[PDB]
């Protein structure tokens, strides 16, 4: 068994920017091969025998490399190849995976938009309550969130997922959905949610009201 | 025109024992080889072994030796990769590629779907799809966000659709988390311009294969 | 046995030089893992001194001072010490070679630079349609002949540790 | 040297023991072509010859009326004739098998059939993108391993073709 | 649609040098081998030898290690074989055929349309036809032969057509046979039928690709 | 290098009938190949890792054996498989081909038909003189002919060359023409070409006259 590891695990590249992976092994394997996957989906493959490139490839990829040392080169890299890349050899059985170098763009941060959503009718008559937190359009990945509900902070008592990075429109989207019973649900009225973040100077609230809308 | 055919997903009670599948079309199924791989998050991608439906020899790796088992038949042109003592730590995604000596070296040439199997005691829950009406706020904007959040659902595979997927632009799919008691919620947003919230429909229509259970609900804009 | 002590030191540096003669027939470059009898260097310096303990048995034969008289017992318990290590490293190697690896130890650098992208400890070709190709008898046969050469040092190494054990046996 | 010829006795008991453990090294299974020594079966009687030498020479050392004194004289040039072909065999077969085969001499039944798809004393691909393919090194590394086989069966050989001309020397 | 492209035929002089030429298309020429072949009547089709585009490597045979050498490029798609020491036994026909490793070994996938060479003083000939009026014999018939005789001609490469390939069945493509000083000789005869004799026009158009002739003559039955 | 050979080098097989060819090699080969070529074409491959068939085969061929000896089966063999089969295999550094076994149909006998082609005047005016004898429609391969002109009988004067079977109209096509000066040309007036063979009982022959037509 020959282990394979790549750095860095996250590299975060400018658009239209030349950037460069490596991808070194603890042996001297014959070949190499590199495999980009996105989500919801199979691992394309991408380069193989080390210099050649797979149908449907941009011109500007180009991999070299030999010895125990295989590098990664783009001549410009856009927003379309946001994906994560694969190191794949097959000089030993059995083949091992690379660990994954995940593509970031690098554009101007900007400011993010809070959008807050009222629970409807019909999720109370369930048997439950959710009221859902947007999130869009920031950067970094990191985003505070402090929930406030008659005037007291409340934190820990709600679960964020980090979706992919988008394309063009935004670049990262961070679902802050807060969850309750029906009982604290029914024992507050006005709801809050503030997002503080590095891009927007002062911090913006959306607030609504219970039993009226 | 080469392509392999896999099943969406399925769910394994702990302890029991799946069979998958994987057809092949468009070339000669007899010639290549029929490599499977298996993905993790936790731990990368990493192999599982390989049959051969030419003379029906398989490879695997002392890892898994004898977890999974390989067995395929020339006759349907379809392979199949049983899986034997299932464990909770055995949730992840199962890809079926084959490989051609292309290049100079074995080469992936063509990939499959890919099952997301699933191993929990819980029992099927229907998907569970709450409207998200906006509010008319003080910041009226030039653009909104209209959701269909999905909670208590089972198992994970899901998808949401707007108007039969005539809307595609503007969505927002966010990747569901597993809750304390084993039970899986995500969220969906599209983004559309508040002029046409008064005019154009928007509806929502999740698809839950498992259980057959199709959902066309409709959002409505709320004005406060 | 003392009757013959001058051809016992001759047995000896003859197995010493067969010993010596094998590892150097073993560093031909085939896989990055060395046999873990190679790595470790043991028929150079185990030979050597061998050959060493063999021409002192067999150099003199008389009633000298210091030189061989002293010199003998602690030669043939090094002796000693050296044949059981090596029956121990061949015994470790050949369960190494033909059951699994256990112990993973890389060749040297200046010899592996020949051949780096071939291995000889597991060679299951991953695609099973090769089963039946040389790239898998080409493999087959290298382990095989391995297994041959650390099966004949293992015998020569336990021959020649009984001969100095006997030896010490006479000597007190 | 008529001095201590019981210690050559033992030199020619080693060399024997040696070139049957060589002999039966060289059958490893590796391509239908096997070396001309192998074939010719030279290894196994001469390694058992050489044991009979040896243990005549080295058993009584003491005038015998006909069971030792006429046969040793035979033995002898036995022992040359055996000693100088071993030689002759080896460094042609060095050629053979570093140099285009000259004589394609098929290895025996029993032995081939484990391994009948291969060859060993040609291996340059048809195809040149395998030339940098673990197919090409594994055979590679065949071929620098029966030369070192090769080489120490011939100083070998050579050695006790070396101390049995000064044993037929010492006795005309 | 995979297929390599070859030149029809070229004349050598003994002791001087050609140079072959075999274009791919339709796949990646760096990644697949180049194999060379040539087959020759009289000892059957041996192998001459292989170069890869991809590192330039080479591999021949003991047998005809320095008669032949191979040179490609990439740039091109191109594989270009230069032949050395012409000798007037070396007319035969060279192939050039891809080798993949399709089934579990290396399998010939498309071949090339080869190459007839001639070693030969003998200057260039230009193609002599000659009409074959048929006789008004005693046997009628309910069909005719209808031939144009080609001999005194160089080199052997000659195609003869009829209506410019309007008429295919009822050929016969007579080999041609080398005469004692050097030169080609062969026949083509097509059944018709007597009745459209004297109605359907019947010409032979004899195409020579190196000496750029064509000549496009007419025959008449004949009324003995 | 090792030699392959295949035994019968020709065999004749009559329409829908089994038909078996076998393909010894000098040594165990790991797999064989099979190769049919045809007229001023390319040899297209057939069969593959000795149990496989090649894309456009038809269901009829099945290729089988093991070890040393390989052999080729023909369900029903028809007259579009009129071609020669190559044995090939890949084992050894070269590959060597093997030596053919040319396919024949053997069905009825059938009686040859003679036509005789006298010159043309732009064949006297060139210099040359030519006449063609045809022969068509005969099996076997054999077909003697004995040119007589001025009622004496010639031979050696002439070269024959043999052609393709053919494919459902004939089966075999001989030509026989006869070359000659122009004295002897114009030595002798009539010519005729009369040819004997085991399917015609009387033999016919053709004859015409000089300066009348
Ligand atoms: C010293 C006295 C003379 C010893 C001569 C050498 C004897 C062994 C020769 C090698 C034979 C062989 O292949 O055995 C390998 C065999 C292995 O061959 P195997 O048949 O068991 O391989 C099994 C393959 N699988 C796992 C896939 C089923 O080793 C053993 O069986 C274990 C016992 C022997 C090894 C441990 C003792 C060695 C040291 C003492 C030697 C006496
Ligand atoms: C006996 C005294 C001790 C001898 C020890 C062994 C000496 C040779 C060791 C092997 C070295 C070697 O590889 O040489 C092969 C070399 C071959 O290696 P090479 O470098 O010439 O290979 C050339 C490769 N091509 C052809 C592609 C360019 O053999 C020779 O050079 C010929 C001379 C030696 C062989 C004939 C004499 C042998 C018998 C007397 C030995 C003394
Ligand atoms: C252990 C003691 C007693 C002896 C030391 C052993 C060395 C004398 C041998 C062991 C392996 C041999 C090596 C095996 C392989 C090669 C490759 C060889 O490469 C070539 O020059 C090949 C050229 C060609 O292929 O034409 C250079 C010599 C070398 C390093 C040999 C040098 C001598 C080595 C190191
Ligand atoms: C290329 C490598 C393998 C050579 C290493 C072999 C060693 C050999 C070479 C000569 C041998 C020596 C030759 C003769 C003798 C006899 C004997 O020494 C003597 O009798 C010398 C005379 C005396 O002291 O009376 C003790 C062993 C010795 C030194 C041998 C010891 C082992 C030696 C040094
Ligand atoms: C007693 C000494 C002084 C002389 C005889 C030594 C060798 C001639 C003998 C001793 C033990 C024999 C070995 C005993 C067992 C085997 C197992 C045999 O099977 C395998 O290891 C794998 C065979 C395969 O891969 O097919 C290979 C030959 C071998 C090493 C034999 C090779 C010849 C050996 C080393
Ligand atoms: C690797 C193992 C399994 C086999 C090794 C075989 C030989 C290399 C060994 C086995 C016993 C050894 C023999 C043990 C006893 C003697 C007696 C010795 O002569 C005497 O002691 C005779 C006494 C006298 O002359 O009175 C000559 C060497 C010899 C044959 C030794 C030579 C080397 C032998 C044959
Ligand atoms: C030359 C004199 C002094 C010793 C005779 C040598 C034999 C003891 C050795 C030489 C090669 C050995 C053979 C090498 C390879 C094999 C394959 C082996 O096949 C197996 O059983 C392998 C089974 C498996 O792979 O699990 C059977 C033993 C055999 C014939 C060995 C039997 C013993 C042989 C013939
Ligand atoms: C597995 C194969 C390799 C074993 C073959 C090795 C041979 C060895 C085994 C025992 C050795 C014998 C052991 C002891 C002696 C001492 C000597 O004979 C004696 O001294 C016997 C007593 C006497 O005659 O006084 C002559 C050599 C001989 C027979 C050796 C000859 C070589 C022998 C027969
Ligand atoms: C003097 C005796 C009693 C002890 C020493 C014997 C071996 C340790 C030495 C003697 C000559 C050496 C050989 C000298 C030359 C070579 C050439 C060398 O290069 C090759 O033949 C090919 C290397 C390649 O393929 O890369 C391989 C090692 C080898 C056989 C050496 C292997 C080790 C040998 C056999
Ligand atoms: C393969 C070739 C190239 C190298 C072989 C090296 C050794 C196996 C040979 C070389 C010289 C041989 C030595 C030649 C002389 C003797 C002397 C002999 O003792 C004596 O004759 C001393 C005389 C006395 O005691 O008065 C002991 C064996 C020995 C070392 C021989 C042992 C084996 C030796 C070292
Ligand atoms: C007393 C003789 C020396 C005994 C120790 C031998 C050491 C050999 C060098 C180290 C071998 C391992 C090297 C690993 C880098
Ligand atoms: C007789 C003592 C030998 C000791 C070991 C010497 C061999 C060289 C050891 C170093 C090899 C170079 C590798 C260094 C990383
Ligand atoms: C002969 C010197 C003592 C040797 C004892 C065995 C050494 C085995 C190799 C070293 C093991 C190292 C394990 C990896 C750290
Ligand atoms: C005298 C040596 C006896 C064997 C020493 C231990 C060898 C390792 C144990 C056997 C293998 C167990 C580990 C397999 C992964
Ligand atoms: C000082 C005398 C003993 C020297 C022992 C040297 C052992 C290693 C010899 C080979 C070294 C590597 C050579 C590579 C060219
Ligand atoms: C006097 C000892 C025997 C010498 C002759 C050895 C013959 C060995 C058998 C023949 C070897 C070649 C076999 C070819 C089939
Ligand atoms: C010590 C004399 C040995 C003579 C050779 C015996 C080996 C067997 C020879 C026949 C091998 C079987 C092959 C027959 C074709
Ligand atoms: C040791 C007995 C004499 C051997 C002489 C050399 C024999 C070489 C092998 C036989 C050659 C046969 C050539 C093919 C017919
Ligand atoms: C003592 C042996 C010297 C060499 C004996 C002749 C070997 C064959 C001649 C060299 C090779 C020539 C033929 C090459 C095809
Ligand atoms: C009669 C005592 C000497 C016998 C020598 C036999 C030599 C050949 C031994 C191996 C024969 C092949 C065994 C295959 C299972």
């Amino acid at each position: 068994q020959i282990v394979l590891s790549q750095s860095p695990a996250i590299l975060s590249a400018s658009p239209g920017e030349k950037v460069t992976m490596t991808c070194r092994a603890s042996s001297s394997v014959s070949y190499i091969h590199w495999f980009q996957q996105k989500p919801g989906s199979s691992p394309k493959p991408w380069i193989y025998a080390t210099s050649n490139l797979a149908s449907g490839v941009p011109v500007r990829f180009s991999g070299s490399g030999s010895g125990t040392s295989y590098s990664l080169t783009i001549s410009r890299v856009e927003a379309e190849d946001a994906a994560t890349y694969y190191c794949q050899q097959w000089t030993s059985n059995p083949p091992t995976f690379g660990g994954g170098t995940k593509l970031e763009i690098k554009r101007t941060v900007a400011a993010p938009s809070v959008f807050i959503f009222p629970p409807s009718d019909e999720q109370l008559k369930s048997g439950t309550a959710s009221v859902v937190c947007l999130l869009n359009n920031f950067y970094p990945r990191e985003a505070k969130v402090q929930w406030k509900v008659d005037n007291a902070l409340q934190s820990g008592n709600s679960q964020e997922s980090v979706t992919e990075q988008d394309s063009k429109d935004s670049t990262y989207s961070l679902s802050s959905t807060l969850t309750l019973s029906k009982a604290d649900y029914e024992k507050h009225k006005v709801y809050a949610c503030e997002v503080t973040h590095q891009g927007l100077s002062s911090p913006v609230t959306k607030s609504f009201n219970r039993g009226e809308c | 025109q080469v392509q392999l055919q896999q099943p969406g997903a399925e769910l394994v009670k702990p302890g029991a024992s799946v069979k998958m599948s994987c057809k092949a079309s468009g070339y000669t199924f007899t010639s290549y080889n029929m490599h499977w791989v298996k993905q993790t998050p936790g731990r990368g991608l990493e192999w599982i072994g390989a049959i051969y439906p030419g003379n029906g020899d398989t490879s695997y790796n002392q890892k898994f030796k004898g977890k999974a088992t390989l067995t395929a038949d020339k006759s349907s042109s379809t392979a199949y990769m049983q899986l034997s003592s299932l464990t909770s730590e055995d949730s992840a995604v199962y890809y079926c590629a084959r490989s051609t000596y292309y290049g100079g070296d074995w080469y992936f040439n063509v990939w499959g779907a890919g099952t997301t199997v699933t191993v929990s005691a819980a029992s099927t829950k229907g998907p569970s799809v709450f409207p998200l009406a906006p509010s008319s706020k003080s910041t009226s904007g030039g653009t909104a966000a209209l959701g269909c959040l999905v909670k208590d659902y089972f198992p994970e595979p899901v998808t949401v659709s707007w108007n039969s997927g005539a809307l595609t632009s503007g969505v927002h799919t966010f990747p569901a988390v597993l809750q304390s008691s084993g039970l899986y919620s995500l969220s969906s947003v599209v983004t559309v311009p508040s002029s046409s919230l008064g005019t154009q429909t928007y509806i929502c229509n999740v698809n839950h294969k498992p259980s057959n259970t199709k959902v066309d609900k409709k959002v409505e804009p709320k004005s406060c | 046995f003392m009757r013959e002590s001058k051809t016992l030191g001759a047995v000896q540096i003859m197995n010493g030089l067969f010993h010596i003669a094998l590892g150097g027939l073993l560093m031909i470059p085939a896989g990055i893992y060395a046999p873990i009898c190679v790595t470790v260097w043991y028929p150079l310096w185990g030979g050597i001194m061998y050959i060493i303990s063999g021409s002192l048995l067999a150099a003199t034969e008389k009633n000298s001072r210091k030189c061989l008289v002293k010199g003998k017992m602690i030669m043939n318990s090094l002796s000693l010490f050296a044949a059981i290590s090596g029956m121990i490293l061949s015994i470790m190697d050949i369960l190494n070679i033909k059951i699994s690896h256990f112990l993973k130890m890389e060749s040297l650098n200046f010899i592996r630079a020949h051949t780096p992208y071939i291995n000889i400890y597991n060679c299951e070709p991953a695609n099973p349609s090769e089963k039946n190709s040389p790239s898998t008898q080409y493999c087959y046969s290298i382990q095989s002949l391995f297994l041959g050469i650390l099966s004949v040092m293992l015998i020569f190494a336990f021959f020649q540790e009984l001969v100095i054990a006997g030896i010490v046996e006479n000597e007190w």
